[PDB]
Formats: structure tokens, C-alpha cells, sequence
């Protein structure tokens, strides 16, 4: 079994750069990928993002595609998200977390990967965002 | 050239007897070299 | 964007008695070509949430000898053999068909 | 319902490909089908819902429904036995 690790700064001011770091295990990057997964207390669970080993799709919601970003760095072995502009429903928890299955054939997009599953949830992330 | 007549699209047809007791002839055979409680399901591809 | 509907949302079940849960939504869920992507996710409280249920029916590994749901979907549903003392928790019904990835609501459950 | 184009790439041969002349009158051709081409997925999983695909594209799997029960052989007319005989001088 592996297990992931959420990293970050824990108190935090309104109207500044989030970066949210979520350390990676010992397996690499270029393993099975990873994604972030938002939570809200009094609300549904939300979605941020995918990435992938080469990044390249990288799909995002729609409603947050201009605010939020996702990058990758194979040398540090980390994932992380900026995000500004910050809402009052932002002191909730963060999740990451990856993809362990996957299928695909010889017809499929000439080899395409599909990953359709979510990994062994993180700690969370917990924040108090005040003056 | 121009065309004479009616503008038709081309398709073929195949008898839905003889298709599917070919199917159902096959799917058995192929269940001896997985398992007899394997269930079967045939897909259609993509864009290559 | 679409929005899951989960029922019951409370649940009373007294251990021994099997319990049964549904999943519902708008646009079907079946992927194009592919199969249908719904997964069950216990969340513990003070624990990690762990996922259960892969695919419609697929059991991916660990405790789930009591959990099995099947059917085409639409009204997607979910049925327990057996509630064990460590069922305790909120579950949560997640749909990925082609773009949001998004989850739903949630169920509690409530032990006797 | 399909589509029909004219220039193709059989035998891709990305340097070279072939146009199609037009045919007079119409085609109306019957035929049989003897054979499938299938392909499995991925290893998701031990899952019973196994999905069958056809895939297609391989030039070489044609020929190899029809030259199956043929193997070629090389026969050596020399042989070497023990044999109770003697060559007189
Ligand atoms: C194997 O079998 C699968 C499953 O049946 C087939 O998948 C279908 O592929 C066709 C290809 O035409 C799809 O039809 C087209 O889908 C496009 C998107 O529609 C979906 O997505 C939009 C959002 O982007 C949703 O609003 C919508 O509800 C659908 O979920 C559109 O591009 C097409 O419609 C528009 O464009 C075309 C021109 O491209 C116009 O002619 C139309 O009038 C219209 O303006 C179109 O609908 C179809 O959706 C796929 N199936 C499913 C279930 O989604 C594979 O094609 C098939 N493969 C082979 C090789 O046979
Ligand atoms: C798989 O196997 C099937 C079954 O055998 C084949 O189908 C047969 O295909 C052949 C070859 O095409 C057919 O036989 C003859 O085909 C010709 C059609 O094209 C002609 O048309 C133009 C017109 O100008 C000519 O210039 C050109 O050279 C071609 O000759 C015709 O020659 C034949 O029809 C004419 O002659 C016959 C007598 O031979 C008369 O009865 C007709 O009225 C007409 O005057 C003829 O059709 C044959 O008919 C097909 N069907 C069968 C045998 O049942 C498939 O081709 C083969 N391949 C594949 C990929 O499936
Ligand atoms: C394709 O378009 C051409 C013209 O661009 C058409 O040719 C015309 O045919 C009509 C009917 O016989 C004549 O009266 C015109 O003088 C032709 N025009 C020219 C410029 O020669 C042709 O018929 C069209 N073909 C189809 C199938 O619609
Ligand atoms: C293949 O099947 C189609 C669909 O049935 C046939 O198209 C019909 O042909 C008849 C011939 O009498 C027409 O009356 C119909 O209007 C056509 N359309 C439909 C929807 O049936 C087609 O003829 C068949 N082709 C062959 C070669 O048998
Ligand atoms: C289905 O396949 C999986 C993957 O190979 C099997 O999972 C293993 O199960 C054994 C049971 O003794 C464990 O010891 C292994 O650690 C598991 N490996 C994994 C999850 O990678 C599973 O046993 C198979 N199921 C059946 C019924 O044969
Ligand atoms: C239909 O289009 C064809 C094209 O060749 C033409 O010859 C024919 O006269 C048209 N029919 C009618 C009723 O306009
Ligand atoms: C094929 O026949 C089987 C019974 O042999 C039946 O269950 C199935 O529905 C048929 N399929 C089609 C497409 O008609
Ligand atoms: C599976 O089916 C085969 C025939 O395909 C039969 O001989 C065999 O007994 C079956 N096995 C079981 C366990 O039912
Ligand atoms: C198909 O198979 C039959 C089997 O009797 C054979 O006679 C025939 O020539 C083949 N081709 C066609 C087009 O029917």
C-alpha cells in the first residue's frame, strides 16, 4: 500500500496566491497519475482537476478553468495548484489522490489510456482563512 | 460526371437470423478458454 | 454539470438486516462505447475515505465481501449482504461520464 | 448508412497511394463472411464482464485464416544406418 501526503501553508489570508503542494510518494510521477478533489462543509463535494504523467489534456471544471491551474515537476516529484480570488466557502479540506486502474486495447485511439477510478484518499488540508 | 436518377445513399444489409445464431454459436465456444460464468459484450471502436 | 440525487438520505438499520441504497440521475450514464463509471466512497469520520465499488459492480479489493451493486443504472442502487459494526459512516455516490467527474450529496447511517 | 471516398491508402505506403476510377452504371455485389478479427481490453481487473473488439488494420492476419495447416519442409536424401555388410577389395 501507498500513502499520500497534503502539504501547505495552514493559516492563510483572504485575497492571496493558495499553493497547495501534495507530496508524492514514493511512486513517481510517471507512475499511475493523480488528481485534486475539493471538499465543502454544508455542500456536495467539488472537482478541481486531473493530471496526467506528460500532463497535456489536463481537463479542469469549466466553472474554475480561468482561476485555478495545475502543473507538474518530475525533478522535485510534486503536484501542485495555485489559486486567487478566494471565496468565503474556501476553509474546507483538500484531497489528493490517483488513478490505479486502467484500459485500454489495440482500437482504442490506436492505445489510448483511460483512468477511471479514485486512489486511497489524503489527510486533508485544514485552513483557517481570517485577518 | 452528372448524376442520373434519384441521389441515394450506399448500405448494406445483413439477415438478423443468420447473424445473431452465428453470435450465439460463437459466444459459447469462446466461454471454455475463460469460464462458463463469463459474460460477453461486443463494442464498436472509434475514430482511427 | 449534472446533479446526482441520493436516497434515502437517513438511514436506520439495526445490525444483521440488510440495508439498501440508490443512486439517481439525469443524463444516462453510459459512457460512449464504454462501460459506466459510478463508484461508492465510505467516508469514516477521523479516517481516510477509501473507494469500494469500481466500475458498476467491480469490487477493487479489501472489505467488500458485504457491499454488491449492480443494475443498468439510470436509478443507479446499491445492496449490503450484511451490516458489519464498522459500517459507520456518510457514503457519497460519484458519477464521471464524460466532463465534471463530479460527486453527489451523501447518506448517513445510523446504528442500533 | 456509410460514406465512399475515391483515392485510399491500402497497404498505407505513406509515399504513395491510388485514385479510384468511376464505375458505370451500379454495383450490386453479394458476398459471404467466413471470418472475425477480435481484441481484448485492458487487465482492468478479475472481471467477469469481459468486451470483445474488433480491430482490423494488420495486412499479415488476413493470409494467416487461409496458409494455417502449411509448413514448408526440406527433405535430406542422405541417411546413416548400422548395417552387417562387407565391401571386398
Ligand atoms: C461506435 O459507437 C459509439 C456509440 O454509439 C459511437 O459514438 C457516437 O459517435 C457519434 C459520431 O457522430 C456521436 O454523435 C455526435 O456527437 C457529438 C457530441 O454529442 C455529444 O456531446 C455533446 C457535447 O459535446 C452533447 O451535447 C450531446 O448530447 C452528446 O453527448 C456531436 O459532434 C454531433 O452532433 C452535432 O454535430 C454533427 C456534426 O459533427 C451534426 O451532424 C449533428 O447534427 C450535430 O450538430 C453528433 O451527435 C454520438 O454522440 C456518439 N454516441 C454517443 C452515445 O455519444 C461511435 O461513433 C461509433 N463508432 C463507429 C466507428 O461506428
Ligand atoms: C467474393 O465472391 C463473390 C461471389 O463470387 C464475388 O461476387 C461476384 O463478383 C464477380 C466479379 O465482379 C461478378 O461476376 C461478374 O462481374 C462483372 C461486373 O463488373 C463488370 O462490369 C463492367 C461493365 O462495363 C465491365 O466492364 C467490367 O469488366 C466487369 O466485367 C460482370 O462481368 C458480370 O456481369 C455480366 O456478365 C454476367 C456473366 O458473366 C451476366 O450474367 C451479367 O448479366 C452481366 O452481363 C458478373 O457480374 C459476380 O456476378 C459476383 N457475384 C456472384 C458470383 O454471385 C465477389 O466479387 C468476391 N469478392 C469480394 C470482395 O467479395
Ligand atoms: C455542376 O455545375 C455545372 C456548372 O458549374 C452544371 O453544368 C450546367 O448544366 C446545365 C444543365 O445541363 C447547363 O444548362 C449549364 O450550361 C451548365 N453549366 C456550365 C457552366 O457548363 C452541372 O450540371 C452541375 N452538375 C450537377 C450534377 O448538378
Ligand atoms: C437493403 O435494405 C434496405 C432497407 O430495407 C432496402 O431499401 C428498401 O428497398 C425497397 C425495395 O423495394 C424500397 O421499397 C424501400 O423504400 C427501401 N427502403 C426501406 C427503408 O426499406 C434495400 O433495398 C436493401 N437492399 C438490398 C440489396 O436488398
Ligand atoms: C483478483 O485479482 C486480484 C489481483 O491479482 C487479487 O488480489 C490479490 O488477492 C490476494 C488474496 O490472497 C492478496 O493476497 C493479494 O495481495 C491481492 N493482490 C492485489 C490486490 O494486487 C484477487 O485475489 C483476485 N481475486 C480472486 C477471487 O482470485
Ligand atoms: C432530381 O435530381 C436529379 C439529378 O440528376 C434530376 O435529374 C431530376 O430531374 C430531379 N427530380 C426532380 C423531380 O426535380
Ligand atoms: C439472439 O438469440 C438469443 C437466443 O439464442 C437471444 O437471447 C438474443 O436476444 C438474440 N439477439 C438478438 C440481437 O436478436
Ligand atoms: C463449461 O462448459 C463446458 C462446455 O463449453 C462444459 O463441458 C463444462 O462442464 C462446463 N463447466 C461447468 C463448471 O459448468
Ligand atoms: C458462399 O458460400 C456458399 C456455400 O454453399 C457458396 O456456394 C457460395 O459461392 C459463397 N458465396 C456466395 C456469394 O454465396
Amino acid at each position: 500500500q501507498v500513502q499520500l501526503q497534503e502539504s501547505g501553508p495552514g493559516l492563510l489570508k483572504p485575497s492571496e496566491t493558495l499553493s497547495l503542494t501534495c507530496a508524492v510518494s514514493g511512486v513517481s510521477i510517471t507512475s499511475y497519475p493523480w488528481s485534486w478533489i475539493r471538499q465543502s462543509p454544508g455542500k456536495g463535494l467539488e472537482w478541481i482537476g486531473r493530471i496526467f504523467t506528460v500532463g497535456g489534456h489536463t481537463d479542469l471544471n469549466p466553472s474554475l478553468k480561468s482561476r485555478v491551474t495545475i502543473a507538474r515537476d518530475s525533478s522535485r516529484n510534486q503536484v501542485s495548484l495555485i489559486l486567487r480570488s478566494v471565496t468565503a466557502a474556501d476553509t474546507a479540506l483538500y484531497y489528493c489522490a490517483r488513478v490505479p486502474f486502467y484500459w485500454n486495447n489495440k482500437s482504442w485511439y490506436g492505445g489510448a489510456y483511460q483512468w477511471y477510478a479514485l486512489d486511497s484518499w489524503g489527510q486533508g488540508v485544514a485552513v483557517t482563512v481570517s485577518s | 460526371g452528372d448524376i442520373i436518377g434519384d441521389i441515394r445513399q450506399a448500405h448494406c444489409n445483413v439477415s438478423k437470423a443468420t447473424w445473431n445464431e452465428t453470435l450465439g454459436k460463437v459466444v459459447k465456444q469462446l466461454r471454455k478458454h475463460f469460464g462458463n460464468n463469463t459474460i460477453i459484450r461486443f463494442a464498436n471502436s472509434s475514430g482511427g | 454539470d449534472i446533479v446526482m440525487t441520493q436516497i434515502p438520505v437517513s438511514l436506520s438499520v439495526t445490525p444483521g438486516e440488510p440495508a439498501s441504497i440508490s443512486c439517481s440521475s439525469s443524463q444516462s450514464l453510459q459512457h460512449i462505447s464504454g462501460y459506466t463509471y459510478l463508484d461508492w466512497y465510505l467516508q469514516k469520520p477521523g479516517q481516510s475515505p477509501q473507494l469500494l465499488i469500481s466500475r458498476v459492480s467491480g469490487r477493487a479489493s479489501g472489505v467488500p465481501d458485504r457491499f454488491s451493486g449492480s443494475g443498468s443504472g439510470t436509478d443507479f442502487m446499491l445492496k449490503i449482504s450484511r451490516v458489519e459494526a464498522e459500517d459507520v459512516g456518510i457514503y457519497y455516490c460519484m458519477q464521471g461520464t464524460q466532463l465534471p467527474f463530479s460527486f453527489g450529496q451523501g447518506t448517513k447511517v445510523e446504528i442500533k | 448508412p456509410c460514406r465512399i471516398k475515391q483515392i485510399i491508402n491500402m497497404w498505407q505506403r505513406i509515399g504513395q497511394c491510388m485514385y479510384a476510377p468511376p464505375i458505370q452504371g451500379v454495383i450490386r455485389c453479394v458476398s459471404n463472411i467466413t471470418g472475425l478479427i477480435l481484441t481484448r481490453d485492458g487487465g482492468s481487473t478479475n472481471s467477469t464482464t469481459e468486451t470483445f473488439r474488433p480491430g482490423g488494420g494488420d495486412m499479415r492476419d488476413n493470409w494467416r485464416s487461409e496458409l494455417y495447416k502449411y509448413k514448408v519442409v526440406k527433405i535430406e536424401p542422405l541417411g546413416v544406418a548400422p548395417t552387417r555388410c562387407k565391401r571386398r577389395v
